[PDB]
């Protein structure tokens, strides 16, 4: 059975703070550049859309220079840092980005149509934008975030599926890897392995999968390493209402509807879908630039950062603002001309995550050693790394350590409530 | 490869029962997703499509000759047999059965044909 | 039948030929596929479209199709002496219930 | 007269939670694909504006494998489960679906009219779509829910009432069966046999009852077992403004117009609806992911769970997100063609049921077993199934029972809230 | 800068603050001009006759002032900086003070 951390683990009155000094990240808002035929990307996709996971990287308290490890006895008990709060500033000004496909697959605006919609005569795609679901959701943790998302499974029938036939849905996990994009109102998916048009969704979440925090998983896992503190702020609406073109996979049963004749007599496609819209965005609204206590996790983990690591996720399609940046090709002529400018597109992201730790020590019992071993053994292999499959926001904090809270703006406010 | 071969009796009188049977090789009857159909050419005229069984067994007849037309298969044959009752001497046609893929649209169509088998009746 | 098609075309090798199949609301309206199978007569048909404007495997590239009202087309360009053969399109009614074809028309090639 | 089930019913301190792994449903959002000719559903509609009802079973206390029964006596008193805590866990992220009806009855968009509405020419039927009424909706019982709809009664006149005349309103009670369809802002009828047209309402419900929780009736029962806890926030305003087309059933009285000349001497038709929608989607306003405690239950039956059966009624269109689906019939061709791909729609939603419960006792004097008697005889029958005719999703929780709260979160959140 | 300015040693630039801004998308609209970073090919599929002309993908928003109300009005209130986050807890080095004040809720 698995018990509350702290039932064993001692607290400290030791406190330190640390945080990155700046973090900033530039890049493409819609696709990563890259050179003309190779795999070497010149310019990151930077998107507010994207899980900014940071794979914090925490000094080992059992080596690290304390002024007098006097409060703790070595020859019994180890050391371990365990989160007491968190800050994840941001620094750029709020703004709503944009996205869209010079080709989305769009029938026509069957939101009000004046006259019955016309033949849709081969490759009736349009040049579309819209504006992406808001969402604003931190997850704290020791354990990478979990996501999810819908992708493909076996299919009902297995005779060699018949080609275009129904491509099966199941739901699929997955650890949320930096740079993955978050659900954007158009449901958690592997559009890469899922729609094969490629016209379907927007340009910069058409070959990406959308994922989304599987809260459910995470919550009812047994040791809760996971997360032991989130927040999500997230909303939308329809700003307009679509249709898709292309041949009928699932045809309208006949006792849905009466025939028609004439004009009519053309079943237009029920493939119906919703533009999402980003809704207000406003400063009340703000999940970040205030310090979350985890003093009462609800995990069975009480904030304990087993193996000296913090993953911390976060999403802000608040401040996605993507600002243009043209460039001109030569100053030679009075008078303007289209072709004069190149057109870039950079969205800007700024982050400064910040931290205090309470420092606690585990007293080596039999029975204890016993649990934690059941728990993580690797965690008792670091006293007495699996993550490279995924890819993370690096950032060492090992050096960044500081036992003056009062210098600092967390440990000021950290100060202030405790 | 799936290939299907047509057999039966070339000849046959007004009034008599007639039993087609189209042998399957390459593929198995009991594979989820797979069905056969009968689809019958008078002499210089349109095709015609008569009957469709599939893995799950459900059938599937022409409304006019549907009081007339039963359709089975045996998967110890990997076989398929249709059986026309009361023929008319107009039924003389070309016999094909092709495999129906039934793709998830009503508009099913037939992916390979057989060779074909001519039944008179006379 | 319920679909309907030309009883006959011709064209001369390197023109280009269209075999247009209506249907109505019950049928091709409702958007069920619509299937064109080429057939050398006295043999067994073959399979040359297998959705709207769609090619199956091993069917020369030069042919086509497309889907227009409650109408498909059958596009051969660069006609050949291959391409003697009657052509039946191919759909799902709903007043019959069952799968029919088309009046089947015979392509021609020209001298 | 009725009792307060606690002036008879003792509670114990023996608590258990059991919750369902992760319940999962996929198919089509519009309607039920199945196969050309059959009444062989292949693929079910599995829709956001559904009640999803679960029809929880619960071991039976009387027969259950207890550490120790020395609690009670089983020579003079029996057991039941009562509902202490309920907790309906939401996995899929937040969106609002579409719907929408290939020849949607809309003669014109009479919201602004720059001209006079022309000729209604046979068949002006119009592709449409819109996004559903917003409602969530949790309902936690003993007694299956009972909804509400407007269906078809006794005409006024007794004449074999004319063809195409008034359908006379009838307001009729019936038992919510798990996938039936709530109110989407259309109002709650039969549409199946009160709409001949069959295009007033969009595909999805074109042909379904749009039921409503009597929460009039349930709440006024004497007994209280429909419902002891519930919850509503659904909402949704006109998105736009349209017109039937037909023939006039109930003319305008001529004192309620001026006649008309020329263009203007054809009236118009006057049976306008409106078209609903889905108005903000947002975190705050969330019903689910949150434990409520059924402790102070208005009802009578005070969260008793009569017959070891549970009732969770569920509605949630903020998270009814319908994701497209494209296959390729084949990669052969280089470039696009609309007809290459075929179109599929389909609706993912997951649940996560949990639950708390504490043990009760019922101690048999005449009195007591004379009114559990008048109250319910199957209930004396089950100590010393009449829901056949329903469909609901049953969900067995029979072995999921576990009497360590602190190893799950709604047990954990359930210990820090006691 | 306010993480620059709440994290500077001293909190001399501010110690006390306030912000109360939001908008939306009220139009989306598409920029002019050559493709700086052409679409990957591996980002679409080809386009025939009409659409053969990949549209210009520089999408950018137009902003909007949403509401504004009385309710919410930084202005015409005292502040009171009796608890300055910063160390400088209001003192005026230097006789100075510098107030910025943003005001589009009357522009």
């Amino acid at each position: 059975a698995v018990v509350s951390t702290d039932e064993y683990v001692a607290r400290t009155n030791i406190y330190y703070h640390a945080g990155t000094s700046r973090l900033l990240a530039v890049g493409h808002p819609y696709f990563p550049i890259k050179k003309p035929n190779n795999n070497k990307i010149l310019v990151p996709k930077v998107s507010g859309l994207q899980y900014r996971v940071f794979r914090i990287h925490l000094p080992d308290p059992n080596k690290f220079g304390f002024p007098d490890t006097s409060f703790y006895n070595p020859d019994t008990q180890r050391l371990v840092w365990a989160c007491v709060g968190v800050e994840v500033g941001r620094g750029q000004p709020l703004g709503v980005g944009i996205s869209g496909h010079p080709l989305l697959n769009k029938l026509d605006d069957t939101e009000n149509a004046s006259a019955y919609a016309a033949n849709a005569g081969v490759d009736n795609r349009e040049c579309i934008s819209m504006d992406y679901k808001q969402t604003q959701l931190c997850l704290i943790g020791c354990k990478p975030p979990i996501g999810e998302h819908w992708g493909k499974g076996s299919p009902c029938t297995n005779v060699a599926v018949n080609p275009g036939d129904c491509p099966p849905l199941e739901l699929i996990n997955t650890v949320i890897q930096d740079g993955d994009m978050v659900d954007t109102g158009f449901g958690a998916m592997d559009f890469t392995t899922l729609q094969a048009n490629k016209s379907e969704v927007p340009l910069d979440i058409c070959t990406s999968i959308c994922k989304y925090p599987d809260y459910i998983k995470m919550v009812s896992e047994p040791y809760g390493d996971s997360l032991f503190f989130y927040l999500r702020r997230e909303q939308m609406f329809v700003r307009h209402l679509f249709n898709r073109a292309g041949t009928v996979g699932e045809n309208v049963p006949d006792d849905l509807y009466i025939k028609g004749s004439g004009s009519t007599a053309n079943l237009a496609s029920s493939n119906y879908f919703p533009t999402p819209s980003g809704s207000m965005v406003t400063s009340d609204a703000q999940i970040f630039n205030k310090p979350y206590w985890l003093q009462r996790a609800q995990g069975h983990n009480n904030g304990i950062c087993w193996g000296n690591q913090l993953f911390v996720t976060v999403v802000d399609t608040t401040r996605s603002t993507n600002m243009s940046l043209c460039a001109a090709i030569s100053t030679s002529e009075t008078t303007y001309k289209n072709t004069n400018f190149k057109e870039y597109l950079r969205h800007g992201e700024e982050y400064d995550l910040q931290f205090i730790f309470q420092l606690c020590k585990i007293t080596l019992t039999a029975d204890v050693m016993t649990y934690i071993h059941s728990m993580n053994s690797t965690i008792l292999e670091d006293w007495n790394d699996p993550l490279k499959k995924y890819t993370f926001w690096e950032v060492n904090l090992k050096e960044k350590f500081s036992a003056d809270l009062d210098q600092f703006p967390l440990g000021r406010k950290f100060l202030l409530q405790a | 490869q799936v290939t299907l071969r047509e057999s039966g009796p070339a000849l046959v009188k007004p009034t008599q029962t007639l039993t087609l049977t189209c042998t399957i090789s390459g593929l198995s009857l009991t594979t989820s997703g797979v069905c056969v159909s009968w689809i019958r050419q008078p002499p210089g005229k349109a095709l015609e499509w008569l009957a469709l069984i599939d893995w799950d067994d459900d059938k599937y007849y022409s409304t006019s000759l549907r009081t007339r037309l039963t359709i089975s298969k045996d998967i110890s044959k990997n076989q398929v047999v249709l059986t026309m009752t009361n023929m008319d001497p107009v039924d003389t046609a070309t016999f094909f059965c092709a495999r129906t893929r039934c793709t998830s649209n009503w508009g099913y169509y037939f992916d390979s044909w057989g060779r074909g088998t001519r039944v008179t009746v006379s | 039948s319920v679909l309907t098609q030309p009883p006959s075309v011709s064209g001369a090798p390197g023109q280009r030929v269209t075999i247009s199949c209506t249907g109505s609301a019950s049928n091709i309206g409702a958007g069920y596929d619509v299937h064109w199978y080429q057939q050398v007569p006295g043999a067994a048909p073959k399979l040359l479209i297998f959705v709207y404007s769609n090619r199956p495997s091993g069917v020369p590239d030069r042919i086509s199709g497309s889907k227009s009202g409650t109408s498909a087309s059958l596009a051969i360009s660069g006609l050949q002496a291959e391409d003697e053969a009657d052509y039946y399109c191919q759909s799902y009614d709903d007043s019959l219930r069952g799968w029919v074809f088309g009046g089947g028309t015979k392509l021609t090639v020209l001298g």
